[PDB]
């Protein structure tokens, strides 16, 4: 038999890359190409905001003076924030801005571990010259999509968390160019990530999951 | 015959659910039957489900 190996990883942009698994025997290239996609799209460790507490507003459906966005819009913008944490499963992010001008993810004070991958993500726009906003953001790991409903003080808002760094996975099977063999197929996987997870480690995790699952019905 | 009357407002946020009606503009209607996971959906060649 033959053994597939991670031969080439290339990144076209900052979001998505194209991993390569060169040697595969006929038929496998279309079995792994679907297993590693179904696993990848449904279970990956990602970080997303879960609890946002603003200084002065009680509940979601309350406007705040000096901010163009409704508080609901601020929450929905924050849900899409793409951040990654290194060492601690839970973290608190503090945002402090003042003066007229849009606020961005880069305005958040950065700790040693938590770093934002897209510092151009606009959260809210400040219109009045003497307006201010201060919010605490709780960011944690997770797996899959966890609605807020299924998960105390009145001044702490709840936002649904969607821990899924990968958006759009596609694969294809091209015939290999081995100098002496035939029917050998190389596999290319495209992974439109949100920018938090690395491609090679993503493939490694999505394959360890399979290696654990298969050990059920096998010695 | 009433001393004081108090009104309290509740703001539910109804999500989508198997059973909720959903209709197009052309006259096609029908209830949702299953909220399939993203991976189970069909996808074109480029990968978009």
């Amino acid at each position: 038999f033959l053994k597939p190996r991670l031969v080439d990883i290339e990144q076209v942009s900052s979001t998505h890359a194209k991993v390569t698994l060169e040697p595969l025997e006929r038929g496998f290239g279309h079995t792994l190409g679907n297993a590693l996609r179904r696993i990848l799209l449904s279970s990956m460790p990602g970080c997303a905001v879960t609890e946002v507490e603003i200084d002065g507003v009680l509940h979601e459906y309350s406007t705040k003076e000096g901010v163009q966005e409704d508080i609901l819009e601020i929450l929905l913008n924050l849900k899409g924030l793409a951040v990654r944490v290194q060492g601690k499963d839970e973290v608190i992010l503090t945002l402090n801005k003042s003066g007229i001008g849009p606020v961005t993810a880069a305005d958040i004070t950065h700790d040693g571990d938590v770093e934002i991958v897209k510092p151009q993500h606009v959260i809210c726009h400040l219109t009045d010259e003497n307006a201010s906003i201060s919010m605490r953001i709780k960011v944690q790991r997770g797996r899959g999509y966890v609605p807020a409903s299924t998960r105390r003080p009145i001044g702490r808002l709840l936002v649904d968390a969607c821990y899924s760094p990968v958006e759009r996975i596609a694969y294809n099977v091209e015939a290999a160019r081995v100098e002496q063999r035939t029917d050998l197929d190389k596999l290319v996987i495209e992974m439109e990530t949100n920018g938090t997870i690395d491609p090679e480690e993503a493939i490694r995790r999505a394959a360890t999951i399979l290696a654990e699952q298969l050990e059920a019905f096998v010695d | 015959g009433v001393l004081k009357i108090v009104k309290v407002y509740l703001a539910v946020k109804r999500r989508i659910q198997p059973g909720d009606k959903m209709a197009g503009r052309h006259g096609n209607k029908g209830v949702i039957s299953k909220i399939n996971p993203i991976e189970d959906m069909p996808y074109d060649e480029n990968g978009t489900p």
